[PDB]
């Protein structure tokens, strides 16, 4: 036994340490947590955004039905007033709304030359669960989301994001709302090349269409480049031709392949989707 | 009409329903006194569940030694499948391919290797051909191989086997006991048996002898995987107990004329009893000849 | 090199190997069944054999009576050999010994063997059986020796 | 999935059935190729400078004296050709050597010993397996047909002959004994030290 | 050896003379090892639902006793508090009360509670009470060592109850989780009236052998058969 | 180190800046003894620096909790979920204000080994050079001896 | 010659754990058909040498009874006989031990 | 000491949903103090790892060491235990999850060298811990193949990246 305080009080804070990593504690949501209050975080929140949200309408979107449900039942059995909670289903139809036509108005005047089912795959990746959720994380929108299960379900998350979305295009108008769409959700397409948002199978079958409507020629495959053709690593570049015009050439370890990599970047080019296109315009309107 | 792959299905859905439906017969756990009266470990007893535990269950509250040698067992003095549950309280011993008199484990795995026969042969052949499978002919382990009736296409009624197709046969026979599929049995009534093999005139008219020859009118099934046949006995508990496994050859039984009735013939050797490559030859041989049943 | 040496190196020599084999066999003509070490009693089963044919040359003869003399320490079983033992197998030509392997010994895991003179009284040792005729793979060879007999006759 | 042998579960019945079978079957198989000339024998070439026939396997019964009409003695080992056949024929090109190769094989040995590969290509060639098979480096004038008996006079007294086989294995010995004996800081490769011998 | 005998037996046998001791202080007894006068439940009880006179009278000669302690004592009360104790008892095994447990049970019916759900997990409620549980016995025990006299009362109750027990490891071994069920029990109470601070306590439950069978267990079982030494030969 | 610790890739929160700034600060805990030598700067900072501080940062939600304490320290929370606690203890009014701006600028990204001083998501603009990019075609594309009209 | 080094943990795991030291599976343990017990292929059911040794040892120490003294071997075979049996007409002029039990299943009267 | 083993069995978990796959039982058991050392009863614990209880009574049975018969004695206790305390059907379904021995306490003796010098001799001790779980034995996993090997170095080479550039 040595005399002395500090050490043996700095190895228990060690040990502390330890007994957290070995037995990790259940997440709780920051709202249970000290240094907590909900009308200061609601009120940092828009002001962080630069928004000039309505308090009233922003406390509402982030009500989700199933807290008002679970609140209730608490009440009821341990029997103690009556709540007008409004739930945030109306908001989030709004902003949902706006959201999907805010962003269509986006997309066809970014890339007039891509089809409708394109346009729409891309609202739905920009507006999708997984878009929507983790920006909704990122904002502290899932801090300031009332929900009876934490961590907030996935569905209830992308909802309360269109509600707060709903609550800004009330307060601050269709223009307004339109750049918070633009910074937040259009930004989320960056570095991200076409088909992997908008998922599509049988490339060639969708250019041999596409064709047809410019009343272009079907397009013809030949073997630009081939390499190691008889080994476990080839190399095979297969372009595509109309009048024998080359407008696409792809990579690829087989034929097959290759030649369905072309049929790709020949779509990339026709719907101005390509990978060098001019960039996104985020200059504030002048 | 159904296809091929249709009426298996059709097959297997009534199958399943019936087995469902012999379950909820006793809705709550029942105990049965299933007393060991085999050589070893006497005396012991097993309370098992009435219509769900197995003689497979009691070789499992024993040891290992008896879920992998009981190929068969003797409940109440009356060859039972190993996975067949146990209907009442009885006394019950188990057999192996060893002792002293594997009579009753001669047939069972003679008749399964028939039936496991009947599955590639049903399914070998191009869709546009029609296979009817007849019966399986009881053949005493000492005529030299097991075999299957099948009446072929009228189309085929020229062709024969060559002996390329029949290693193709082997080759699925031995897909078959690869999959290590276990051979599930259930006894129902001549009237839901006669229902499932409805489209097959051959079946039902065995199922029509075997229930007149039983008082209560029970036929016994048996389903490999997805193939289900009648057959007259109870079965080894997996396909993977087959080691060596042949379709040695094909012969034509006279009368021609009625029709054409193709005898595939086949011979095999559990793990347990496996030959040497130069006795395997020899057992090879003397299956190809026809075997006649008598 | 032990090319062709056909007898084991044993106790503290060669005049102390036959002792110990002496008294192994001494052993087994009055008890008819010992265990021992596997290795020691493989070496005196040859010895056990071969006494068995001086019993058979019979009392009267001199050569025998001498090597039973040495080879039995307890001379009560000489009458025994010659009377009871050499009697018994005058019908075999040999084989009057069988060596069986059982279970190491507990304290030094030696492999250990029984050995007994077939016939004697004791109770019968659990020897290995040969599986059934009636077998799955004996059936089938049944089948194939019949028909063989049916193609050699014709 | 435990190991068996041949007569593991065979009954007292069939083991001496068994053991007749497959001992006719040999004799029945070794008979079978004692006409070669008449079972349509491949081309026979005549002997020209510079061809290498096949040679045979023997076993090596023991030694004899052996004397001249000059009167000095010689001792002699005794080889004896033990179901000697040619058992496989590889051409120049396929053999990946300058001369064709004639695959000869030795003594009869029992079935039940041998690898199901092994097994498998004599099954094909008709012949009982054999212990030992040597290769032989031929001309294509002296290839001979797989399955052809080799005898004792395929040579002929005057005559003189290498023998190949294993030498008496000693087991571990001493240098002594191995070598007949009684500094760069490091051991040179090929010393002769205490091995197998 | 387990058995005090052998334990002496072993100890004389080892020169370990062990003196024995004496003190004031003794081990102080809540309660009693069994039942004062046993009462057989008449069989068909269940079905239902001078000796008499006799067996009556032994019940009043005793209840005498108990209101001679505790003189605002009412019979009739007792089958509602019995019912509640017995309620409260059980529903402390749901979540492990033993402390709680101790005031409500005995010493005597505490480990047979307890002992083989330590590391199980009980589920217990009580649905409904078919019929009014009565008073069918009340027997008060004879002077003891150190002044000790107990009561006991047999309530008979006929209730639906909800047990489903669960194993070590989470798997339903026994019952059904919602499905009630009849039971009939005959349940004794014990008080040590000498006590200044006793209370009537659950004491034992009466098992007639009419009594039907309880529910059967998921699980099969093995019941082994004679294990033998090579020398013995099995027997039939 | 570099070896004995992690790494990763410059990165931005949100591709913030992109479309509009946000800052990745949202909320300051100080912990303040009333007495001890230890928080007399963390106590003058809070009487003199917070309140200015917080409204030139409204979207930062501060607060500060006066309670015993040996260690006063200020607890950082960032959008992207990092928690960063710092020690205020004996640290003066000019040092305290330095680190609660320091704290108010970072992007709350682990602070360890960045592999790159850069990032970009579209590294080539005229296509990623490839073992063909600077190779001629051939008429018929016939190998290296190769015939046509085989 | 002494060691130059320690040798490290990670060597001597090397050593000790390479597949020559691990004690190899067998495959020739069988179940005995008789009493159900364990017993390698080539070698006696322990269990049943067991039991033919135990009766074997009580004959043993009936013989000795009988012959009450050493260098007393006899000159005749010699039979056992259980209870509830009598001699039999080949098992005559022979020395009989009788053994105070019932004739084991296994042994059998020949 | 440390006797974290024994509390292991202690573990109580929360009755399962219907829709939970079965939990299996996991049976520990040990032997303190062992006279032999933990080296060679390494071998022996090793030997039956993953095996099945019938298995490795089997090998055990059979095998010539002193350990042996030790850990055929904790395997037997433990395979009783399970079916009697812990819920386990059947007493063959049970396979060797873990398998491994320790350092017991040791005894130190005086002992002697053939000089004179005074030496210290250890009397060795050790542990032996086996952990039983329900079920069959897991499969082996099988060997790697061909086919699984050239996946592998594709994916290597798919996953280069253009090295210290923008
Ligand atoms: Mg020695
Ligand atoms: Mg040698
Ligand atoms: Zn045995």
């Amino acid at each position: 036994v040595k005399k002395g305080f500090r050490a043996a009080f700095r190895f228990q804070k060690e040990l502390e340490r330890q007994r957290l990593l070995r037995c990790p504690p259940p997440p709780v949501r920051r709202s249970e947590k000290p240094n907590w209050d909900y009308h200061a975080e609601i009120q940092a929140f828009g002001h962080r955004l630069q928004e000039n949200f309505s308090l009233d309408l922003l406390k509402t979107a982030f009500v989700n039905s199933c807290y008002i449900k679970s609140e209730e039942a608490k009440r009821q059995q341990l029997g103690i007033v009556l709540l007008n909670l409004k739930s945030n289903q109306e908001l989030s139809e709004q902003g949902t709304s706006f959201s999907q036509t805010c962003l269509t108005q986006f997309l066809e005047d970014e890339y007039p030359d891509m089809p409708t089912e394109g346009i729409k795959n891309l609202v739905d990746f920009l507006t999708g669960e997984e878009v929507v959720c983790h920006v909704a994380r990122n904002l502290a929108v899932e801090q300031l989301t009332l929900s009876e299960e934490f961590p907030v379900p996935p569905a209830v998350l992308q909802q309360t994001f269109f509600a707060v979305i709903g609550a800004l295009l009330q307060s601050s108008g269709p223009e307004r709302t339109a750049l918070f769409i633009r910074d937040f959700l259009i930004t989320q397409m960056t570095g991200k090349e076409l088909f992997e948002m908008w998922k599509i199978i049988n490339p060639m079958g969708l250019l041999v269409e596409e064709l047809k409507k410019r009343n272009v020629s079907a397009p013809e495959s030949r073997l630009t480049r081939q390499s190691g053709g008889t080994t476990a690593l080839p190399l095979y570049f297969v372009g595509l031709y109309c009048d024998k015009k080359l407008i696409a050439e792809g990579p690829g370890e087989t034929v097959l392949v290759a030649e369905e990599e072309a049929a790709r970047v020949a779509l990339r080019k026709l719907y101005g989707f390509t990978e060098n296109r001019r960039p996104w315009n985020y200059s504030k309107p002048k | 009409q159904l296809s091929p792959t249709e009426l298996t299905e059709m097959r297997n859905d009534l199958f399943n329903k019936e087995k469902a439906r012999q379950l909820s017969l006793t809705p709550r756990t029942e105990k049965i006194e299933v007393k060991h009266v085999g050589k070893t470990d006497p005396g012991t007893v097993f309370v098992m569940n009435k219509n769900i535990s197995t003689p497979y269950s009691c070789a499992m509250h024993l040891s290992e030694w008896y879920c992998r040698k009981s190929i068969l067992a003797l409940v109440d003095g009356q060859p039972w499948d190993m996975y067949k549950p146990l209907t009442k309280s009885c006394e019950i011993k188990f057999l192996t391919f060893k002792d002293c008199d594997p009579g009753e484990v001669n047939k069972a795995y003679w008749r399964s290797c028939a039936m496991m026969m009947g599955c590639v042969i049903e399914r070998a052949f191009k869709d546009e051909y029609m296979v009817n499978l007849v019966r399986a002919p009881e053949v005493p382990v000492i005529s030299g191989a097991f075999c299957y009736d099948v009446v072929l296409d009228s189309k085929l009624d020229e062709w024969m086997p060559t002996k390329e197709n029949l290693r193709s046969f082997t080759k699925d026979a031995h897909a078959l006991i690869y999959k290590d599929l276990p051979f599930e049995t259930l006894e129902v009534e001549a009237k839901v048996a006669l229902e499932i093999f409805q489209h097959s005139k051959y079946k039902v008219d065995f199922i029509e002898e075997k229930a007149s020859q039983n008082p209560e009118r029970i036929v016994k099934l048996h389903r490999i995987g997805d193939f289900i046949d009648v057959s007259e006995g109870p079965l080894i508990p997996r396909t993977s107990i087959c080691f060596q496994y042949e379709v040695s050859a094909v012969h034509n039984l006279q009368p021609t004329q009625p029709s054409l009735i193709r005898r595939f013939q086949g011979v095999s050797l559990p793990v347990h009893l496996r030959a040497h490559f130069t006795i395997w030859d020899k057992l090879l041989e003397r299956s190809r000849k026809m075997v006649t049943e008598d | 090199i032990s090319h062709g040496r056909v007898f084991r190196r044993m106790g503290l020599g060669p005049e102390s190997r036959i002792h110990l084999l002496r008294n192994l066999l001494t052993g087994l003509v009055r008890h008819e069944r010992i265990e021992a070490p596997w290795a020691r009693v493989d070496e005196m089963r040859g010895y056990a054999e071969k006494l068995i044919d001086y019993g058979k040359l019979g009392d009267t003869n001199e050569r025998a009576m001498r090597m039973a003399d040495f080879w039995l320490t307890e001379k009560d079983l000489i009458p025994k050999l010659f009377q009871v033992l050499a009697p018994r197998y005058k019908d075999q030509t040999g084989g009057y010994t069988r060596m069986l392997q059982i279970p190491n010994r507990s304290l030094d895991r030696a492999k250990m063997a029984v050995i007994e003179y077939k016939g004697n009284c004791l109770p019968p040792l659990p020897l290995p059986r040969r599986d059934s005729h009636l077998t799955l793979l004996n059936q089938l060879l049944q089948g194939l020796r019949q028909d063989l007999r049916q193609s050699q006759e014709a | 999935k435990s190991g068996t042998w041949w007569d593991e579960h065979l009954s007292e019945e069939n083991v001496p059935f068994i053991k007749q079978l497959v001992s006719d079957e040999d004799k029945a198989q070794l008979a079978s190729k004692l006409c070669p000339l008449k079972d349509e024998p491949w081309p026979i070439h005549p002997w020209e400078p510079g061809s290498f026939r096949v040679g045979l396997i023997a076993l090596k019964l023991g030694m004899m004296p052996l004397w001249t009409k000059d009167g000095q003695k010689h001792v002699v080992t005794l080889l004896q050709v033990q179901d000697c056949h040619v058992l496989k024929y590889t051409s120049k090109e396929n053999c990946n050597g300058k001369m064709a190769t004639l695959s000869v094989g030795g003594k009869t040995v029992s079935r039940f010993r041998k690898a199901t590969s092994i097994l498998e290509f004599y099954r094909e060639l008709g012949l009982p397996p054999k212990q030992t098979v040597k290769i032989f480096n031929i001309t294509d004038n002296a290839a001979i047909k797989p399955g052809t008996p080799l005898y004792a006079a395929h040579f002929r007294p005057g005559q003189y002959v290498d023998v190949t086989a294993k030498t008496i294995g000693k087991g571990f010995q001493g240098v002594m004994k191995r070598w007949g004996f009684k500094d760069i800081g490091r051991v040179w490769p090929g010393t002769k030290m205490p091995g197998k011998m | 050896f387990k058995t005090e005998k052998e334990f002496m037996q072993h100890a004389r046998k080892a020169g370990l003379v062990i003196p024995p001791e004496k003190s004031d202080r003794s081990i102080h007894l809540a309660c009693t090892a069994g039942i004062f006068d046993a009462y057989v439940p008449p069989e068909g009880d269940a079905r239902i639902s001078t000796e008499r006179m006799k067996k009556t009278m032994a019940s009043q000669v005793s209840i005498r006793r108990i209101k001679d302690y505790d003189a605002n004592f009412k019979i009739k009360d007792f089958p509602e508090k019995a019912k509640d104790i017995f309620i409260e008892a059980h529903l402390c095994l749901n979540n492990s009360d033993h402390d709680r447990l101790h005031t409500l049970v005995t010493e005597h019916c505490f480990p047979d509670m307890t002992w083989d759900i330590k590391y199980k997990t009980v589920r217990w409620s009580f649905v409904e009470s078919l019929e009014p549980s009565h008073v069918v016995q009340v027997r008060c025990s004879s002077m003891m060592n150190q002044g000790n006299v107990y009561g006991q009362i047999t309530v008979r109750m006929h209730t639906r109850q909800t047990l489903a027990i669960y194993d070590r490891f989470g798997r339903l071994m026994y019952g059904q989780e919602d499905v009630p069920k009849d039971v009939l029990e005959y349940v004794v109470f014990e008080k040590q009236l000498t006590n200044p601070y006793g209370s009537w306590r659950m004491h034992t439950k009466i098992v007639p052998p009419w009594a039907p069978p309880k529910q059967p267990i998921l699980k099969t079982v093995m019941i082994p058969g004679p294990q033998l030494k090579p020398e013995e030969e099995y027997e039939e | 180190t570099a070896r004995g610790t992690p790494s990763r890739f410059l990165a931005s929160v949100l591709h913030n800046g992109l479309g509009r700034y946000v800052q990745q600060l949202q909320r300051l805990s100080f912990s303040v003894s009333r007495d001890g030598a230890s928080s007399r700067g963390a106590r003058e900072f809070v009487e003199r620096e917070v309140i200015d501080f917080a409204r030139r940062n409204p979207g930062v939600v501060i607060y500060v909790n006066s309670r015993p304490c040996c260690v006063p320290r200020v607890v950082a929370e960032y959008l992207n979920g990092a928690v960063r606690e710092e020690s205020i203890h004996c640290k003066s009014v000019e040092e305290i204000s330095t680190l609660v701006q320091k704290l108010a600028d970072q992007s709350g990204l682990d602070v360890i080994r960045i592999r790159k001083p850069f990032h970009t998501d579209n590294p080539s603009i005229q296509g990623q050079w490839h073992p063909f990019t600077n190779k001629p075609t051939t008429f018929r594309g016939l190998r290296p001896r190769e015939v046509q009209d085989p | 010659a002494a060691p130059k080094n320690r040798r490290t943990i990670e060597v001597n795991r090397c050593r000790r754990r390479n597949p020559q030291k691990l004690i190899k599976v067998k495959n020739n343990i069988d179940v005995c058909p008789e009493c159900g017990h364990l017993k390698q292929k080539h070698v006696l059911c322990a269990y049943c040498y067991e039991k033919v040794c135990k009766e074997t040892a009580e004959i043993r120490r009936q013989i000795g009874k009988q012959e009450g003294g050493p260098f007393k071997a006899p000159t005749i075979e010699t039979v056992v006989l259980y209870t509830g049996e009598t001699p039999s007409e080949q098992d005559q002029g022979k020395r009989i031990i009788e053994r105070d039990r019932k004739r084991p299943s296994w042994f059998t009267q020949n | 000491i440390s006797r974290k083993w024994e509390k292991k069995n202690k573990i109580v978990y929360p009755p399962q949903l219907p829709g939970e796959p079965r939990r299996p039982a996991e049976i520990y058991h040990c032997r303190r103090q062992i006279k032999y050392s933990k080296d060679k009863m390494w071998y022996l614990a090793k030997l039956i790892r993953g095996m099945s209880i019938d298995q490795a009574l089997a090998q055990l049975e059979f095998n010539d060491k002193k350990g042996a018969k030790i850990i055929k004695e904790v395997l037997l206790e433990a395979q009783d235990m399970a079916v009697r305390d812990h819920n386990v059907e059947f007493r063959s379904n049970l396979y060797i999850a873990e398998s491994t021995s320790g350092r017991g306490q040791c005894l130190k003796r005086i002992r002697y060298h053939g000089r004179g010098r005074f030496g210290i001799m250890e009397k060795v001790y050790c542990h032996y811990f086996v952990k039983l779980v329900e079920g069959p034995p897991p499969p082996p996993e099988p060997p790697k193949t061909a086919v699984a090997h050239a996946k592998e170095y594709i994916q290597q080479l798919r996953s280069r990246t253009i090295v210290h550039t923008l």
